[PDB]
């Protein structure tokens, strides 16, 4: 299929579909999903395609993100039991939940966290309140 | 890590729910036969040559009841 039943390097994809790796070429709209499926995974990159998304019905977008985080998740995960978007505005929404103890780690913002995830590399809280005044002890030798 | 958007999410996101390991193993088994399932899905979705759609509820169905019974 692969090996032997074509000329390698004697003519390129065919543009009904449009090339994305030297290995692959893409039909239509899988370029903007967010899906490895050019094989250098770069479909929604470089410029052509996916600055912004949006959300259809049973879904929310977390508006204030960039690409390296996230831009569009469902209702099965606001005001959950887990923070989903960049800045978890998922949990914050209407819902603003009193119930918080001595057990967690308490924020700026109201939310909740367990207290291991305090000074650490991870935006747990969505505000930041879980890293603010850390002083993080010095790295390994390794 | 794993192809389709949604499967890296659920990944991330099981990983959120400190799950035992040997459920959060068999997500990505239960996903990963999925991820070839899906993708036979999109390439007869995007070509239309899938006229019934037949592999659209099999993959569907299957996925709730992922959610369902792994605990998410
Ligand atoms: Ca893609
Ligand atoms: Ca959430
Ligand atoms: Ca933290």
């Amino acid at each position: 299929d692969e090996p032997d039943t074509c000329g390698h390097s004697v003519n390129t994809c065919r543009a009904s579909q449009f090339q994305c790796d030297n290995g692959r070429c893409i039909s239509g709209n899988w370029v903007c999903d967010g899906d490895n499926d050019c094989g250098d995974m770069s479909d929604e990159d470089q410029r052509h395609h996916c600055e912004l998304q949006n959300c259809s019905s049973t879904q929310f977008t977390c508006v204030n993100s960039r690409p390296p985080n996230r831009r569009c998740i469902p209702q099965y995960w606001v005001c959950d039991g887990d923070a989903d978007c960049s800045d978890a505005l998922d949990e914050l929404q209407n819902c603003t939940m009193r119930t918080c103890s001595a057990g967690e780690f308490s924020c700026a913002n109201g939310r909740c966290v367990r207290q291991s995830f305090r000074c650490d590399r991870r935006n747990d809280c969505g505000d930041y309140s879980d890293e603010r005044g850390c002083s993080y002890p010095p790295c390994h030798a390794n | 890590e794993f192809r389709m958007e949604k499967l890296n999410q659920l990944w991330e996101k099981a990983k959120r729910l400190h799950l035992s390991p040997v459920r959060l193993a068999e997500l990505h088994s239960d996903l990963k036969i999925q991820e070839r399932d899906e993708l036979n899905w999109k390439k007869l979705k995007v070509e239309g040559l899938d006229g019934d759609g037949e592999k659209e509820a099999k993959l569907v169905h299957n996925l709730n009841v992922i959610l369902a019974r792994y605990g998410l």
